[PDB]
RNA sequence: ACGGGGAAUCAGGGUUCGAUUCCGGAGAGGGAGCCUGAGAAACGGCUACCACAUCCAAGGAAGGCAGCAGGCGCGCAAAUUACCCACUCCCGACCCGGGGAGGUAGUGACGAAAAAUAACAAUACAGGACUCUUUCGAGGCCCUGUAAUUGGAAUGAGUCCACUUUAAAUCCUUUAACGAGGAUCCAUUGGAGGGCAAGUCUGGUGCCAGCAGCCGCGGUAAUUCCAGCUCCAAUAGCGUAUAUUAAAGUUGCUGCAGUUAAAAAGCUCGUAGUUGGAUCUCUCUCGGCCGAAGCGUUUACUUUGAAAAAA
RNA sequence: CGCAAGACGGACCAGAGCGAAAGCAUUUGCCAAGAAUGUUUUCAUUAAUCAAGAACGAAAGUCGGAGGUUCGAAGACGAUCAGAUACCGUCGUAGUUCCGACCAUAAACGAUGCCGACCGGCGAUGCGGCGGCGUUAUUCCCAUGACCCGCCGGGCAGCUUCCGGGAAACCAAAGUCUUUGGGUUCCGGGGGGAGUAUGGUUGCAAAGCUGAAACUUAAAGGAAUUGACGGAAGGGCACCACC
């Protein structure tokens, strides 16, 4: 996997987690 | 190299080996002292005084004719400036840069250069304070600087 | 480069002390997380109760069923998988008996084909597996 | 900037000796440099040298005899007692049959053998062999 | 590993070089990295020159030329055979082909 | 003697490879 | 994490350990407060509370093994409810009493030291070679091995007396008696592909069972499982797990790296920090061949001297 | 043939210059800087690198204001395709532009910290200075410009070399390293988990800085070599290829 797309997935995961923990 | 630039310039004065008054120079030590006194009364700094003594009077080095340096001569006579010449010129340059920056506020290069000039000013002031040339309470400010100029 | 000055002892010692934490062995042996996560709690052996017999499949290049046992340690109630070393030695073990279990020799690392198994059975029912294996001793009745 | 003018001098001598040159220019000179060079000369490692006097700091033209393997400085100038001299000799010298560790002691600048003879420690300036 | 000492460009002594658009694909390529061709060709072909010169109302009118500057990107310059791959030793050669 | 040399050249990377290479001299 | 003396390892530098018999501290289930006394905030003294717990006729009374043994519990993990004040010392009013301090035995493969399990001759056998002709052969003239060959010599393990030991004792030492030819009075623990010393011998199994720290071996001829034989490694010891030291110049002070293998901050400024060019060659007094009060600005450094618990 | 708007400064333009880096290209003026060279001027150690702290920091992105030509995330269609939520095409929103406030990240690269010394050669080039045949312009003299031939000093680089180094690729630095010590900052310790969780801090947000562990694994990886392969290029051959 391209490293920048792994970074993008991690950032989307972090955003989803931020929505999880408000 | 340079303190605040990547340059590694080598240009500088290369003094001759001999420490003696040159043969062509007929001026006595007291005559050179009187010329220095007149030039200082005219309002010229030791650098300028030495320049015009070298360039028009044949005085290669005032130290080798008088036995004393020009700034020391002026201090002994008592007509030396309150703050040293290099520090005064640094403060003048900083004041000029600050006055430019007030009417040109988008000049980030001017801000960078002002930071460099003020760092040089602070280094010179710290040195002169350790040597007791400046009072220990002397500090450089962004408002009273133009008063000292 | 490194600082070579007569008054750089503090800086050198501090740099060494910070950089030691980037050594895996030093950080493992000086943090406490590894000690607290160690099922044996820092011991060399531990006694446990066999909960079941399991057959762990060897890693991909090899093909075999390694006979292991799920044992719950008496010291902390933690469940681990302990390899039963020799052949026919799983027959010496019965359910809910006490086994003395040691490490597998690699200090918390899996050994050989057996994946995720870091413990081996040394004794079963207070009799060594090697004494039962060679017929020197028989299972207590 | 330039620090440890002795380090620069010894580096110049070493690099000139590696190149096979018969002479090397060392600048600036110093009392420590001259004393180190004299200690080098008494053991026959560099031969004669000349101090050019310019009216700010000296220069030294050192004739090079190709007997020098390595001349080095020890920075910082660790203070060495007579007990630690053997350890320093083992660390820095190629053999016990030759090679000298130069120390500055209260009796002057001299090799380690002369320091043992005078029964004094000091601060290690460098080595040559 | 490094294929070229100059990294396939001429960006020595600066930090940024303005980009240009490839004449073929319109790709953004640094001006010092793009392969530059200056083609000075007769505005009429060598076939049409005879008819055009015969039909000219002037005598020795000399047809004008056409001065085109082409800035190929590396992919397009390789595909168009304007430059080609070279051996590791021959890569260093910088004299233009004699033509 | 040359038996090890010869059986080694049959299978340079076989099962009997480290053994025979060591048996040559070690 | 009680500290140190110190211990393990160590080319040099270092790394780790030090609960543990010596010194110092702390505590006596946890806190706290006291009496007495020279000395205690004492616990084999008292007073409470907190926790736990004993006897009770239920009204009350009595507790403190981190002393020596011994239990329980915990665990991977550690010995006798023995004898004695004979030694060493301590205490007392005391030459006389007492001391689980301490000593002595018991258990003890924690470890450390010494050290058996055979030695020697003849018999021939596989036997060699500076023995000799002429390589061919004679081979007690220079040494190993077949040994279910032979032969006597030696001796301690053991059993048992008598001393000796010691406070009775035991042990060691000493003496005598018996005590060795499968000297069956019978050495083991791991291995035999490489690392790493020692078999591609035989039988079994057939990617199974298993082995294997690592690499790998095993799918019908397995040098690697399971066995037999043989072989080698240490040896009364050897394997295993964990921790740790060296290996590790893979923590680099000595002494590592940072273009691409892991890695120089995007870039300057900047305080602390670290580092910093040349240069400078021992005097007023006192008891006439002396002696000194010193301030020569000091510091680092180096050398010497003193003082510094044994183990 | 005009007019309006916004964007951008081709060719000249270079292994050329300047800037700390990001970055910087129409003319002219103003403003404040700056390196290098020249200096028989002045001070006289005032210096190097730097925790803390601070300035600047492509693009994208975020708030307001202006503008809004082109291009264009998203989006709407049209194609291609087995399918295309893409590549190609027509439109097209944010954005792209300027002003103010944020953000502080890039393969922000020379993947190479800064200061200092030493160590080969050569030809170029930029700036300054010095010296000199000769040509050309200011109608003619010197000065000065443009050339020519050298030298010196810093600078962007290049070629060459058995300097030396390195695993090599390669590097006159990545050399002067077991013959190991010039000064100083940052930073790495097998591969993953993971630049993740968590706490802290910064931000309006997006996110930035700091930043693990459990667990897992015998290899990941660097340089080079030989093959094989290529919807890479160039050559050569053959009526089981063609003309």
């Amino acid at each position: 996997m391209r490293a920048k797309w792994r970074k993008k997935r991690m950032r989307r995961l972090k955003r989803k987690r931020r929505k999880m923990r408000q | 190299g340079r303190m605040h630039a990547p340059g590694k310039g080598l240009s500088q004065s290369a003094l001759p080996y001999r420490r003696s008054v040159p043969t062509w120079l007929k001026l006595t030590s007291d005559d050179v002292k009187e010329q220095i006194y007149k030039l200082a009364k005219k309002g010229l700094t030791p650098s300028q005084i030495g320049v015009i003594l070298r360039d028009s009077h044949g005085v290669a080095q005032v130290r080798f004719v008088t036995g004393n340096k020009i700034l020391r001569i002026l201090k002994s006579k008592g007509l030396a400036p309150d703050l040293p010449e290099d520090l005064y010129h640094l403060i003048k340059k900083a004041v000029a840069v600050r006055k430019h920056l007030e009417r040109n506020r988008k000049d980030k290069d001017a801000k960078f250069r002002l930071i460099l000039i003020e760092s040089r000013i602070h280094r010179l002031a710290r040195y002169y304070k350790t040597k007791r040339v400046l009072p220990p309470n002397w500090k450089y400010e962004s408002s009273t600087a133009s008063a000292l100029v | 480069g490194k600082c070579r000055g007569l008054r750089t002892a503090r800086k050198l010692r501090s740099h060494r002390r910070d950089q030691k934490w980037h050594d895996k062995q030093y950080k493992k042996a000086h943090l406490g997380t590894a000690l607290k996560a160690n099922p044996f709690g820092g011991a060399s052996h531990a006694k446990g109760i066999v909960l079941e017999k399991v057959g762990v499949e060897a890693k991909q290049p090899n093909s075999a069923i390694r006979k292991c046992v799920r044992v719950q340690l008496i010291k902390n109630g933690k469940k681990i998988t302990a390899f039963v070393p020799n052949d026919g030695c799983l027959n010496f073990i019965e359910e809910n008996d006490e086994v003395l279990v040691a490490g597998f020799g690699r200090k918390g690392h899996a050994v050989g084909d057996i994946p995720g198994v870091r413990f081996k059975v040394v004794k079963v029912a207070n009799v060594s597996l090697l004494a039962l294996y060679k017929g020197k001793k028989e299972r207590p009745r | 900037v330039r620090m440890n003018v002795l380090a620069d001098a010894l580096k110049s001598i070493n690099n000139a000796e590696k190149r096979g040159k018969r002479q090397v220019l060392i600048r600036p000179c110093s009392k420590v440099i001259v004393r180190f060079l004299t200690v080098m000369m008494k053991h026959g490692y560099i031969g004669e040298f000349e101090i050019i006097d310019d009216h700010r700091a000296g220069k030294i033209v050192v004739n090079l005899t190709g007997r020098l393997n390595k001349c080095g400085v020890i920075s910082p100038r660790f203070d060495v007692q007579l007990k630690d001299l053997e350890k320093w000799q083992n660390n820095l010298l190629p053999s016990r049959q030759f090679g000298f560790i130069v120390l500055t002691t209260s009796a002057g600048i001299m090799d380690h053998e002369e320091a043992r003879r005078k029964h004094t420690g000091g601060k290690i300036l460098g080595f040559f062999f | 590993t490094k294929k070229r000492r100059n990294n396939g460009r001429a960006k020595k002594g600066r930090g940024h070089v303005q980009p240009i658009r490839c004449t073929n694909c319109a790709r953004c390529v640094p001006k010092d990295k793009a392969i530059k061709k200056f083609v000075i060709r007769n505005i009429v072909e060598a076939a049409a020159v005879r008819d055009i010169s015969e039909a000219s109302v002037f005598d020795a009118y000399v047809l004008p030329k056409l001065y085109v500057k082409l800035h190929y990107c590396v992919s397009c310059v390789i595909h168009s055979k304007v430059v080609r791959n070279r051996s590791r030793e021959a890569r260093k050669d910088r004299t233009p082909p004699p033509r | 003697f040359s038996e090890w040399i010869d059986d080694l050249e049959a299978d340079p990377k076989g099962k009997f490879a480290q053994n025979l290479l060591k048996k040559l001299t070690g």
